[PDB]
């Protein structure tokens, strides 16, 4: 498919593979995989972009239509799961950042009632203040971590 | 023109203007309904939708299918009826009457037949 | 017929579908405002011409026609049912004068 | 019947609806008019003032910017006006005076402004009774 | 006083009045909804014979 | 921002964001028109119209298309001209006056010999 040959997902999963999380019997020692698919025209429907999803755990899906708004890392939080996710964090983050998945899984329904007049309850609105604000808070400029 | 006539190419050229508004309004009228058009195409679509009920012909061949026995229309007959509804002088008529016909003389006949039914 | 050319038409549908449904829901809020100002007006209508049903002032034998309608559009099938009633009114009379509240 | 049927009708919102009632008290062009439970059927123009309300229960007292009473013959009054107004709290002089010296000064403009504006000096006049 | 001979109609004199009771508000009580009744927006074209125009006048 | 100044970082961010949302705005005014959109949303695509039919321009090498003299504009004049039409100060202009038009002075210019 696509001319690639047949055995390229047996390239990836032996490489992906190699990193794992090793036991105390074996001193705990640990590599942790990001690899980078450049797909093509907003795609995942691609043969090694369907491979690599098959393998790994989850996305940071990243898409050129919020990098326009100026959210900077563009990071589409509607599709960008991660199923090790609340298992590995830290803790102090980990027990005020569980409504946050849930304030933008509720804004990202609602946010085209945001482009009308005020013709809305405080039931809405008040989560598109949230919402646009903690949009607004993902931005920051490169090369700054926190 | 200068093969059949200037008044049949001036027909089929008004015919296929009216139907080809139509396909262009086609998604509009799809999405939203007709009632969201101007006023000079409204009655554009509501002809062309005449038109193409009408263009619907009872053959001698398919007499089992509709029930209805068999219509040869001539030529003449046609493009004179063609030409009297792009005039406009029969904009009135329900459009289901104008489907599965012969000339525009079995259109009256046919109008004629449905309103002495539903009258 | 591209995958291309059927992917746009697509997204340019679901966000047609996506901003339909909240112009739905918007005019949904605006008519639950409005069946107050509807109640207002018809309670208070009540108290005058309840009058005009007990004082019985039929009127007999130049006329005004007044029209209330939208400034903007989009509302399917008001805005030439209205008109054709006017058509019908005022084939009676076309000598009457018309004076239109909406666009 | 005994009482009457009162039908108080705003633009906004109506207040009473079919409620019964013993007295009113309203302000037409013939000067302060009561109106008890039967009456004779009359159209009165509300000039703009005060309208109290007794029932079996007291008097509550309104402030009135103009408007119709109309009595239906089978002895129901109906109110059809504009403005509530509640016990005092609607009105103060501070917008009062400060303004009505502005509306005056506006009554000596061209015609239009200056007849709209000797209105709302006979009405704020008008008020100097609910300032009381 | 010869307001129905100089100046204003019934109807627009009971609205005078309306917007003096409302401009005598308490600013406390002046709510949104008071001040949305006193939002004149309207524009009036009178038309004429051969459907000439003037300019929108806002009322 | 570190190489050409946070001026001209933070114009073409806001050039950058007024494009996109009117690309995203042409969702709804396809079908609903303009009459269903904020004060703010109107204000918005005209800015957008604005900023948009700013960036035509003649060209020296082009002169035999379009008639016209070619405009070459250099980067200040550019940064505080879109730092004037994202503030708003020529909002009041018309869209035709932007069209193949160099700097700032030649959008004011040709605005006024459009008068006529």
């Amino acid at each position: 498919r696509e001319a690639y040959p047949g055995d390229v997902f047996y390239l990836h999963s032996r490489l992906l593979e190699r990193a794992a999380k090793l036991s105390e019997k074996e001193g705990s020692g640990s590599l942790t995989a990001l690899p980078v698919i450049e797909t093509q025209g907003g795609d995942v429907s691609a043969y090694i972009p369907t491979n690599v999803i098959s393998i790994t755990d989850g996305q940071i899906f990243l898409e050129a239509e919020l990098f326009y708004k100026g959210i900077r890392p563009a990071i589409n939080v509607g599709l960008s799961v991660s199923r090790v996710g609340s298992a590995a964090q830290v803790k102090a983050l980990k027990q005020v950042a569980g409504s946050l998945k849930l304030f933008l899984a509720q804004y990202r329904e609602v946010a085209a009632f945001a482009q009308f007049g005020s013709d809305l309850d405080a039931s809405t609105k008040q989560t598109l203040v949230r919402g646009e604000r903690l949009t607004q808070l993902l931005k920051q400029n490169q090369y700054s971590p926190l | 023109a200068a093969v059949v006539g200037q008044e049949h190419y001036d027909v089929a050229s008004k015919v296929q203007e009216t139907l080809q508004t139509y396909k262009s309004l086609q998604d509009i009228i799809a999405i939203l309904g007709m009632d969201e058009l101007s006023e000079q195409d409204k009655l554009t679509v509501e002809r062309a939708r005449k038109i193409q009920r009408f263009l619907s012909q009872p053959f001698a061949v398919a007499e089992v299918f509709t029930g209805i026995p068999g219509k040869l229309v001539r030529l003449k007959d046609t493009v004179a009826s063609f030409k009297a509804v792009l005039e406009g002088k029969y904009d009135n008529i329900p459009e289901h009457a104008f489907y599965m016909v012969g000339g525009i003389e079995d259109v009256v006949a046919k109008a004629e037949k449905l309103a002495a039914e539903a009258n | 017929a591209t995958l291309k050319e059927v992917e746009m038409r697509l997204k340019s549908i679901k966000n047609i579908e996506k901003i339909t449904k909240t112009m739905k829901i918007v005019a949904s809020t605006r008519l639950s405002k409005a069946e107050k100002a509807k109640i207002s007006a018809k309670k208070m209508d009540e108290a005058e011409q309840l009058f005009y049903k007990n004082a019985e002032t039929k009127n007999l034998d130049k006329e005004l026609i007044v029209a209330i309608t939208s400034d903007k559009g989009l509302c399917g099938s008001i805005h030439s049912q209205l008109a054709k009633a006017v058509r019908r009114h005022l084939n009676d009379q076309p000598n009457a004068d018309i004076v239109t509240i909406g666009d | 019947s005994s009482g009457l049927k009162l039908q108080f009708a705003l633009p906004h919102e109506t207040l009473y609806s079919g409620s019964e009632v013993t007295q009113v008290n309203l302000p037409a062009k013939s000067g302060r008019i009561g109106v008890l439970a039967n009456h004779v059927p009359t159209v009165e123009q509300l000039l703009p003032g005060v309208v109290e309300v007794m029932e079996g229960s007291n008097s509550k007292k309104f402030f009135i910017s103009g408007g119709f009473a109309t009595v239906q013959p089978d002895s129901q009054l109906c109110v059809t006006a504009i403005e509530a107004f509640p016990l005092e709290s609607f009105s103060q002089e501070n917008i009062k005076n400060l303004l009505a010296e502005a509306k005056k000064n506006v009554s000596s403009s061209d015609a239009r402004e200056a007849a709209e504006a000797a209105i709302q000096v006979e009405v704020l006049e008008n008020l100097q009774s609910v300032l009381k | 006083s010869a307001w129905r001979k100089a100046g204003i109609s019934y109807a627009a004199y009971l609205n005078v009045a309306a917007q003096a009771i409302r401009s005598s508000l308490k600013t406390e009580l002046q709510t949104a909804s008071v001040l949305n009744r006193s939002q004149t927006d309207a524009f009036y074209t009178q038309y004429k014979n051969g459907t000439a125009a003037s300019e929108p006048t806002p009322i």
